[PDB]
RNA sequence: AGAACGAAAGUCGGAGGUUCGAAGACGAUCAGAUACCGUCGUAGUUCCGACCAUAAACGAUGCCGACUGGCGAUGCGGCGGCGUUAUUCCCAUGACCCGCCGGGCAGCUUCCGGGAAACCAAAGUCUUUGGGUUCCGGGGGGAGUAUGGUUGCAAAGCUGAAAC
RNA sequence: UUACGGCGGU
């Protein structure tokens, strides 16, 4: 089981932000490497030059090509 | 696959590379 | 092939245990009392219930079959309802127990109000058969 | 049972030791020790008289209690107990149940087997236990003449007796509707009644007709 | 229930076990009410009145209700007094 | 390794309670569980106990009288102050109309209602309703 | 799932049981999951009963049995038809099947 | 046009039983669906929460039936929830209103404190569980609402219930034993001693007993 | 934190080498047989010494404490009793017989209660949630991979991500 | 004794 006594707020403390390493949504969010690894490099829009018209095709029920570029 | 035969075909290729590694420093 | 389905037993059961006052074993004239007292759509089936019909006759004439017919539900009043026997089979004024049911009848307080001899429990502990397969 | 005039009464202790009524067969529930007097060197319980006779008297009490006479159900199950029941309810007046006991008669509302009763007494609980669970839906109070065998689930007045001599079954079927007709008008305390207890016992095999001709050269012919 | 006025806001009481003190649910048909009728002291015979003992389902299930109404009747002068 | 006694004790209650026990014995005995104890006998939840007192730890047979639901027990010995208590009534009482969070006060073991009465707030100990 | 509340095998205050061997296929298994079958077969062949004991030196000669104890793993007592597939609650019964001699 | 058949639906037709709160407190079982509709007819309505296909495989297609969970109720203290499986949903959706009459039980309320008037909230806190889901039903203080989600929502209007806090855990997207969970914590509000239900019942005399002329002199 | 021991396989060294037997050789069977099957057979299997420290190392259930149904049986102690059998023609202890008490490996029944259910007398005493304390889980993969440290003669072990 | 496969979406 777990700790409960009034003098263990050091060990319960220390075991839930260990623990908080575990899920993704606080991870990504406070390690750091995840934005530094987003090309919008923590934004929500991004001006880029047009590369390449490329036309992937569409996934497991469907089919169609998906009209994409390379910015 | 079967995992302790997945296992092996990665312990075989874990060898592998840690051999690359040791040839070109 | 010969066995009967559900509606020739049925209906014949009907006949025997309502109209037991008019049937025998003979079959040719239990086919003439089941076609004046019953419905019976076609022939055949009529004289495949009389068959029925006489096969529980010799039946019925032996013992207790599922057979609440007036006869056989009155004279089974002569067994359990009589029967009442000019002895008893609980008054024999010498009935046997042991010295340690002796001792429950005394602080009952009935030690001196009864005769009741006594049989020793010859030496033992014998009960509880053998464990184990062989 | 608290008065002089619902004692012990000396004559039915000849009765019960003449039946059986007193010997539980070599293992105990553990609901049964405090009717219970010892064990026997031959592991045979034996039954405190005092207890089964109290408790008969409280299981009459409560038949007593039911006001329309044909409302109690007196259910058995075995054939050493289908005699008892019959003439059983002749005599308090009830409604017998002897034979196969149909599941669903006390809850299935449709079919005409659809009996609905107050109360119920029982010839074994773990050999006629189908009205017992039954019982359990449609909240009736249960009493069943139990030996030390025999669980005590539903039951309420477990009548400590015996449930697997013919004797025994038939005398407590006897004793019990012998003073529940003695809590009436019927028989006055007074004068024995006249209804034999053989009267109530399982039948003997075909030789019956038999038996009974062969000392009757005397009174046909 | 017996409010800060002083009344009733309730639809019934239910009963309540007379083995274990608990209640009586509305839907517990296995709860028996049953009645043990007293006889008067001379005669010894049925003089029309009697007391009831409810005995709730869940120790009914559990299998003591003859524990349970020897001992209220152990308490109510019916028994045997030993 | 019993270390905490009231706990133990509150539990051997509630298990025989829920049974359909009319009595139950409480091996160890403390003066914290027997003022626990006269506090529910007290507003009507049990009736007669006695001490078995014997020369080491007393045992103690309490009569169940039925009325209880839950004698549980706050095992760390948290500190309530009279600000805070409030939050601890509707967090582990099942109503505000009955039953009782029973906390040692430096006056002496109380109710809560009890305790505001006075103002002396303490250490939470149990409950019961 | 858990289908089996021992583990088809009967051992509960151990670590480790011996290992033995098949009779017929020779496959290692435990002592205890091992299906055993004690053969008490009369080494005469009933059917030929009448043909030695008229060509005997004596008038009265008792016939030695043969005593072979067999062993199986479960992969082959199913096989060989000595265990059957059961159902789901006549699983729990412990009790051999009847023996059915004459 | 209703014959019936049982002791119960009998003494109900002639008018001899009255206001149905004592064969909840002798705890009959309620078989016919006409005697709650006895009682409390034109103060039922019978509002349904979902009907869900559920459907088995067999050997040429797959048989296709109908579940139908409904909620009954008055607006002053009783409750029902009657499911049932048809193959079709009109005829589904119906026998589940005789099974939700069939199977009603009366909800106790009570106060957050400041008894003033008519009572408007659970009496103590209640759980009910079925299959995952716990359904807490809280007393809130008076001029709340009730703070729950639609389904149970849909039923606590329907027990004449002003005002509760009410938490949930487990699948709570099963919305069958989301109904039968908080049915089931409205079906102990009755079931649960507190200390205004202490005093030792005097016991009343039941109604097979009290009314044992009507089946020996009338129905003999 | 830091240690002790830890199946089998494996490594280093020495004894030994019957049987079995990875590898390999062949004979078959096969569309193909680098498999099943058969004949032979190296390392290995056995012992001593030194290492490695992992298993479906499983009751897939951490340890300590308490409370909460029943029944028969078993193993080891202890206590009490009819009797039976031992040199005993008397003994005391042995063998059995009937119980009780404690610790144990388990079983059978149960609407104790629990649980998503299989099932569990614990996996119960839990939204009526708090007996102590340790380890550990957070959708599936990538991945027990990468790299850093560290242990090892090696094989590898422990620690252990992210991009995607 | 031998019995190996069965396009994608519906
Ligand atoms: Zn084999």
């Amino acid at each position: 089981g777990k700790c409960r006594g009034l003098r263990t707020a050091r060990k319960l403390r220390s075991h839930r932000r260990d623990q908080k390493w575990h899920d993704k949504q606080y991870k990504k969010a406070h390690l750091g490497t995840a934005l530094k690894a987003n090309p919008f490099g923590g934004a929500s829009h991004a001006k880029g030059i047009v590369l390449e018209k490329v036309g992937v095709e569409a996934k497991q029920p469907n089919s169609a090509i998906r009209k994409c570029v390379r910015v | 696959m079967r995992a302790k035969w997945r296992k092996k075909r990665m312990r075989r290729l874990k060898r592998k590379r840690r051999k690359m590694r040791q040839r070109s420093k | 092939g010969r066995v009967r389905t559900k509606t020739v037993k049925k209906a014949a059961r009907v006949i025997i245990e309502k109209y037991y006052t008019r049937l025998g074993n003979d079959f040719h004239t239990n086919k003439r009392v089941c076609e004046e007292i019953a419905i019976i759509p076609s022939k055949k089936l009529r004289n495949k219930i009389a068959g029925y019909v006489t096969h529980l006759m010799k039946r019925i004439q032996r013992g207790p079959v599922r057979g609440i017919s007036i006869k056989l539900q009155e004279e089974e009043r002569e067994r359990r309802d009589n029967y009442v026997p000019e002895v008893s089979a609980l008054d024999q004024e010498i009935i046997e127990v042991d010295p340690d049911t002796k001792e429950m009848l005394k602080l009952l307080d009935f030690g001196s109000l009864s005769n009741l001899q006594v049989t020793q429990p010859t030496v033992g502990m014998n009960f509880k058969t053998p464990r184990g397969p062989v | 049972g608290a008065l002089d005039v619902l004692q012990m009464k000396e004559e039915d202790v000849l009765k019960f030791l003449a039946a059986g009524t007193h010997l539980g067969g070599t293992n105990l529930d553990f609901q049964m020790e405090q009717y219970i007097y010892k064990r026997k060197s031959d592991g045979i319980y034996i039954i405190n008289l005092k207890r089964t006779w109290e408790k008969l008297l409280l299981a009459a009490r409560a038949i007593v209690a039911i006001e329309n006479p044909a409302d109690v159900s007196v259910i058995s199950s075995r054939n050493t107990g289908q005699r008892a029941v019959l003439k059983f309810a002749a005599a308090t007046g009830a409604t017998p149940i002897a034979g196969r006991f149909t599941p669903g008669t006390f809850t299935n509302q449709i079919q005409a087997a659809f009996r609905e009763p107050r109360l119920l007494v029982v010839t074994d609980p773990r050999a006629d236990h189908q009205p017992l669970t039954e019982a359990s839906y449609v909240n009736l109070p249960t009493i069943a003449l139990c030996n030390t065998d025999s669980p005590l689930r539903y039951v309420d007045i477990a009548i400590p007796c015996n449930n697997k001599g013919a004797h025994s079954v038939g005398l407590m079927w006897w004793m019990l509707a012998r003073e529940v007709l003695r809590m009436r008008g019927t028989i006055s305390r007074e004068h024995p009644w006249e209804v034999m207890p053989d009267l109530y016992f399982y039948r003997d095999p075909e030789e019956i007709e038999k038996e009974e001709q062969a000392a009757a050269e005397k009174a046909v012919t | 229930m017996q409010n800060d006025a002083g009344e009733f806001v309730d639809l019934y009481v239910p009963r309540k076990c007379s083995a274990s003190n608990r209640i009586i649910g509305a839907k517990d048909h296995a709860s028996i009410q049953m009645n043990v009728a007293e006889v008067d002291k001379v005669t010894g015979r049925f003089n029309g009145q009697f007391k009831t003992y409810a005995i709730c389902g869940a120790i009914r299930r559990m299998g003591e209700s003859d524990d349970s109404i020897l001992r209220l009747a152990k308490a109510d002068g019916i028994v045997s007094k030993n | 390794v019993r270390m905490n006694v009231l706990a133990d004790a509150l539990k051997s209650i509630n298990n025989a309670e829920k049974r359909g026990k009319r009595q139950v014995l409480i091996r160890p005995c403390s003066k914290v569980i027997v003022r626990f104890l006269t506090v529910m006998m007290k507003h009507g939840y049990i009736g007669e106990f006695e001490i078995i007192d014997d020369h080491r730890a007393g045992k103690i047979v309490v009569n169940l009288t039925g009325r209880l639901n839950k004698c549980g027990v706050i095992s760390p010995r948290f500190d309530v102050q009279l600000k805070d208590l409030e939050k601890w009534q509707n967090n582990l009482l099942p109503s505000r109309q009955f039953g009782f969070i029973v906390l040692t006060t430096s006056a002496g073991i109380m109710d809560h209602e009890e305790a505001r009465r006075k103002h002396t707030g303490g250490k939470i100990l149990g409950f019961f309703f | 799932t858990k289908k089996r509340r021992n583990n088809g095998r009967a051992k509960k205050g151990r670590g480790h049981v011996q290992p033995i061997r098949c009779t017929n296929c020779a496959r290692c298994v435990p002592k205890d999951k091992a299906i055993k079958k004690f053969v008490i077969r009369n080494i005469v062949e009933a059917a030929a009963v009448r043909d030695i004991s008229e060509a005997s030196v004596f008038d009265a000669y008792v016939l030695p049995k043969l005593y072979v104890k067999l062993h199986y793993c479960v992969s082959c007592a199913i096989h060989s038809k000595v265990v059957r597939n059961r159902s789901r609650e006549a699983r729990k019964d412990r009790t051999p099947p009847p023996r059915f001699r004459p | 046009e209703w014959m019936p058949v049982t002791k119960l639906g009998r003494l109900v037709k002639d008018m001899k039983i009255k206001s149905l709160e004592e064969i909840y407190l002798f705890s009959l079982p309620i078989k016919e669906s006409e005697i709650i509709d006895f009682f409390l007819g034109a103060s039922l309505k019978d509002e349904v929460l979902k009907i869900m296909p559920v459907q088995k495989q067999t050997r040429a297609g797959q048989r296709t039936r109908f579940k139908a969970f409904v909620a009954i109720g008055d607006y002053n203290g009783h409750v029902g929830l009657g499911v049932k499986c048809s193959k079709e949903v009109a005829t589904a959706i119906r026998g589940a209103i005789i099974l939700a009459k069939l199977s009603i039980v009366p909800v106790r309320r009570g106060y957050w404190g400041n008894k003033i008037g008519k009572p408007h909230t659970v009496p103590c806190k209640v759980t009910g569980r079925c299959g995952s889901v716990l359904v807490r039903l809280i007393p809130a203080p008076r001029g709340t609402g009730i703070v729950s989600a639609p389904v149970p929502k849909k039923l606590l209007m329907m027990a004449g219930i002003d005002d509760c806090y009410t938490s949930a855990r487990g699948c709570t997207a099963t919305l069958g034993n989301f109904a039968k969970a908080t049915f089931d914590a409205i079906s102990k509000t009755y079931s649960y001693l507190t200390p205004d239900l202490w005093k030792e019942t005097v016991f009343t005399k039941s109604p097979y007993q009290e009314f044992t002329d009507h089946l020996v002199k009338t129905h003999t």
